[PDB]
């Protein structure tokens, strides 16, 4: 079954360099093209660089040259991304789809089968656990929430009450404060007849800082 | 290289409508395009690949048809789950053809509505740290354009305030925002009135959220 | 193949024959001659050592007209034994040559191979690509 | 490094070893022997150099067996000495011509490199004009 | 006939005749001299022997100005004639490598000749193709 | 003059001075020592070069102690005129294997660069015909 | 003004050897291609060689291969064959002919630019002279002419008064002799008023023999 | 390698008419193929080129057209002096390239006319040779179809007689035959009635001549 594993996607300061890996699995890498495709945070698609491992060659956009270089091992399946001098806006998650050479019809799909790529944040910015402060709520239709503030890096998951809350909530979109930290605030509305009965606690969760945590709404 | 200019930027439409996206090419590419459509959240999925045929698996209601540099997807009657980013490429190039477009992101249009107001004053534990920080919020609201003005003190707030909204709704299809303050404690302390102030293509008054500091 | 001691111990072996044979000749053809107490074996053993490696200290020698012509055989044969022996051991020097003339083109002949293989190369992928432009988009 | 000096060096000390052995061992073995004055080393010491560069003055020299034995080891140690440092000129001089033979190969390589390198920039640019012959031509 | 017997037998026959010579000049050009016993050219025969082959026995040589003239040309003489006999063999041990390299010539370029030979019967075939590509599937 | 008769001459130059040097010095250096009748400058003139071409005929030599350094001076600086001088003689002789190897790599090299040549024009005509196949049928 | 000139041809011994040279003269060989079309005596058209000097190749039928030997010069400007090992069938009108290498819609004009050939005539039958016998005319219309006969090997030309009687003039294709030798009769027409007034000669001249010949005639 | 059909072998008409001859290419010839004219004498002429255009300078009665593989040249109108031998050729292949076709002949057709028969005396010197000859000629014919006896004494001759026709005229479109006799002289002087026997499709009674020897 024909797949595709981008890995290596991770933090870097600014001008030091990364390597991504985009593990084949289902086609021989051999006899095919693999297509590293990234995805600015936030904004729309860019392709980077590119490689038909079977008539030995290789392909770079102009948003990168002396930086990329992307090669093949084709004794393993697997085609890499040597990220280099990266650059602040180098940020984003990097695809790796693919498509066929240029032999029968098969070259006229555009990228055939795309992978679920990575995400490397280039930045100076330096790996820490959120806060989380709780938004008290105030006055059947009230609003209150939590404000995972100063993190880093991305991304972060927010549930409320392990589960329960999850109808009339809005964890909204981090975005990046100008000291280098992300930060978001999740809301929800609920019925006030529900503020002295009902409990509301957002679960907030980092991975990349390996800390997680739990924070109660209280009035 | 062959570059990838795209109309339109974005375009709203309800269901059932015929929504049709052009994508004129830099130069000869020889009905070498593709077309993508990404839900917010997975990578892109292909859907046309010629311009002319589509890919094994694709509604019926998409279309592509060449007009020699300029190129147009098309979907029939649009259904209820088509709304996605449509990403055109060009593959003709031997620079490694893949050339996406700026994209168009279609979504759902739906009767107006006034976004609900909200406003937090700073956390308490917040200031303990050293950095209180207040922050507005529009509830389920459209359409997305809106704005939010801020004020401490009746004194309009500039360049202090970090906005945000959520990707249209599963089922309201409405947006929501989400407005935010920042001061060193001692500013926060500098004043007594945090004031949020919003405007909306559907409020007869602009409605004002706000607080007095300690109470 | 031991060959290398085969043709440099017969040379040696070749050696020790003539000298032996000079100290088996120069000895019995130097009895009744004027001054020739070369009447021996053994001490002849090392004049044809001395004829050979040209030394000749001068204490035992031949003073007949068959008892030289073994002598100056023996002269010939030395220069010839140690004048092999010596080109032998440039076949071990210029011959360090041969495998550094060999390893240098080694480098030569990998950068061109490249270059040319990863020509022929760019000629497939630029065919098969054009020959796409073809019947592909006119079917 | 290079082991030209450790291989040179070696013939080299190999040598006044045995021109140190000889005067060693044929001055004690000619003591008692009849007309044996080399019973000194110090004579025997350029006893060992005449026994090496095959000159033989013929005026210090042994008459034993066993001071005869180290005394054609010594001549035979000579040769062995000097056959192997003039070879060692020849490899030196004929070496020298392989840096600037192999300097030949600069010419004669990075010219085909830069070459085959410039035609396939030239081979593409053919390709591309086919392809825009059609796709410029029909679609 | 042949060009190495003629210049190879050349110096053997200068040689010969020098050989001769020493033996002719330094035996009338030593009668009336202080230890001159060289006067019969038989025994200046094996003279210039140990002359040429640089042994010097010691029991045959001249005393005069121009028996010793004539003398150290046959010194030199034999040097020459063996000196060439050695580089000689220097020459024709790194000759013959020279052919057994000059034949890895053959497997190293005979090779190259076939394959850009084999890759050309290529180039057309798909350029072949391609042209019917088109006249096939266009006119 | 001619270079290769001023680097030969020299080596030649330095060996009279040699063969007159120690028959310079060991002459006056052989004076009231035991056994030491080299004290004759002309004399010792025919001592140094027995040194020289090491052929000790053993009539005229040192004894002395400094006599000998010098006598051991003008053995080696024999060895020395002659062995370069037979290396010399080397360059001669496999330099013209480099004539005959040189005279290799051009046919090997011609041979080549007409079958790539022709090659490259091969696809020239090839590329055109091709070419002349559209634009012209079409247009 | 473009033209060709081929030379060199004549009598060859079976199994000889020949060589025939096309000087150009309107166009630069360089950037063109020279043809060998030869044509069997009487018989029809056939190409032979070609040699496009620009890409440095040569063409051969196969009617020929291990004999032929087309190869051009453009430090002058000729084309040359060197016909080896001629066969008796090998006689005939060597002609050679323009075609413009492949470039700019120009090598689709067939061989635009004819020469005017040559006719190599291997045989092992040697050359002769032939004779030149008058053809006394008697009864304005009265029939005159001469009869190169016994002649070889081909061809002859034959004019009337060096030009003056060229109206009303047959000159009959020669026919093989079972001698081994060629001949044919110069017939014309003329006014019998004009045979003791007009004077009537037909020049001959077989070339291959150095053989000219003026022949008056009357009656 | 490619080869070449060619019909008709040998083509007769005469003025005015339509002459349409083909060509078969044994393989794909993507109109590489050339139209030559050639006049007894001088080498061929280009006619058409392409298989569809015609060299600068051509009879407007010429042109070609392409069938997939076979080609043919149509004359509009023949004149009267297009006749000649026409040549097919290719030029595709890359056996670079030309291959002509067997060829096809277009004699000029006409009405027959008077075959002015004639006979010529042996010449004085020949006899002086060893070897007279009686030679007869039937000047301006048509068609070539013709025939002539000869009879030493009115004994008819056989074996020792050479006829050869001109090629057709450019202008009166007819034939010239011409024979001759050879014996040698002791045989000449053997009889005394020469006389040449002519037949013909255009003569009500077959025309003879002779000549009375030294008469």
């Amino acid at each position: 079954e024909v797949q595709l594993v981008e890995s290596g996607g991770g933090l870097v300061q600014p001008g030091g360099s990364l390597r991504l890996s985009c593990a084949a699995s289902g086609f021989n890498i051999s006899s095919y093209s693999i297509h590293w495709v990234r995805q600015a945070p936030g904004k729309g698609l860019e392709w980077v660089a590119s490689i038909s491992s079977y008539y030995s060659s290789t392909y770079y956009a102009d948003s990168v040259k002396g930086r990329f270089t992307i090669s093949a091992d084709t004794s393993k399946n697997t085609a890499y991304l040597q990220m280099n001098s990266l650059r602040a806006e180098d940020t984003a998650v990097y695809y790796c789809a693919r498509q066929p050479s240029y032999h029968m019809y098969s070259w006229w799909v555009a990228l055939d089968y795309w992978g679920q790529g990575t995400l490397v944040t280039v930045s100076s910015a330096s790996t820490k656990g959120p806060s989380v402060f709780p938004l008290a709520p105030s006055s059947g239709t009230a609003a209150l929430g939590c404000l995972v503030k100063d993190y880093f890096p991305e991304p972060v998951t927010v549930s409320w009450n392990s589960g329960a809350l999850t109808s009339g909530v809005h964890t909204f979109p981090a975005v990046l404060q100008s000291s280098g930290l992300y930060s978001l605030s999740s809301v929800v509305t609920v019925p006030s007849s529900s503020l002295g009965t009902q409990t509301y606690i957002c679960n907030v969760n980092h991975k990349p800082s390996n800390t997680k945590v739990d924070k109660k709404v209280e009035p | 290289d062959i570059q990838m200019t795209q109309s339109p930027s974005s375009l709203s439409a309800s269901v059932g409508d015929r929504v049709t996206i052009t994508c004129r090419a830099s130069q000869s590419v020889s009905s070498a395009v593709a077309w993508y459509q990404q839900k917010p959240g997975k990578a892109p999925k292909l859907l046309i690949y010629s311009a002319s045929f589509l890919e094994s698996g694709v509604p019926s209601r998409f279309s592509g048809s060449r007009s020699g540099t300029d190129f147009t997807l098309t979907i029939s009657s649009l259904q209820p789950e088509d709304f996605a980013t449509y990403y055109c490429q060009q593959y003709y190039s031997y620079s490694a053809p893949v050339t996406f477009g700026q994209g168009t992101k279609v979504e759902i249009k739906r009767t107006v509505a006034a976004p609900s107001v909200f406003i937090f004053p700073p956390s308490d534990e917040q200031l303990k740290s050293g950095t209180a920080s207040v922050v507005c919020l529009l509830n389920n609201f459209y359409p997305r354009e809106a704005k939010v003005q801020w004020k401490v003190d009746n004194a309009l707030q500039s360049g202090n305030s970090q906005e945000s909204v959520t990707e249209q709704d599963s089922k309201d299809s409405t947006y929501s925002l989400s407005s935010t303050l920042t001061l060193s404690k001692a500013d926060y302390e500098k004043h007594k009135v945090y004031a949020c102030e919003v405007t909306h293509q559907g409020l007869s008054s602009p409605v004002t959220k706000s607080f007095n500091r300690g109470e | 193949s031991a060959l290398h001691w085969r043709a440099a111990g017969a040379a040696t072996v070749l050696l020790v024959i003539v000298l032996l044979a000079g100290s088996y000749l120069a000895v019995l053809a130097e009895r009744g001659a004027p001054g020739a107490q070369l009447i021996t074996y053994p001490r002849a053993l090392w004049w044809s050592v001395e004829t050979a490696t040209t030394v000749g200290y001068g204490d035992l020698y031949p003073v007949t007209l068959w008892g030289r012509l073994v002598a100056v055989v023996v002269m010939v044969a030395g220069i010839t034994s140690f004048g092999l022996v010596t080109a032998a051991l440039a076949t071990w020097f210029v011959g360090r040559e041969q495998e550094r003339r060999g390893h240098f083109v080694r480098h030569s002949e990998k950068a061109a191979e490249e270059a040319y293989t990863r020509t022929t190369r760019a000629l497939h992928e630029r065919f098969d690509r054009l020959e796409r432009m073809l019947d592909d988009n006119r079917r």
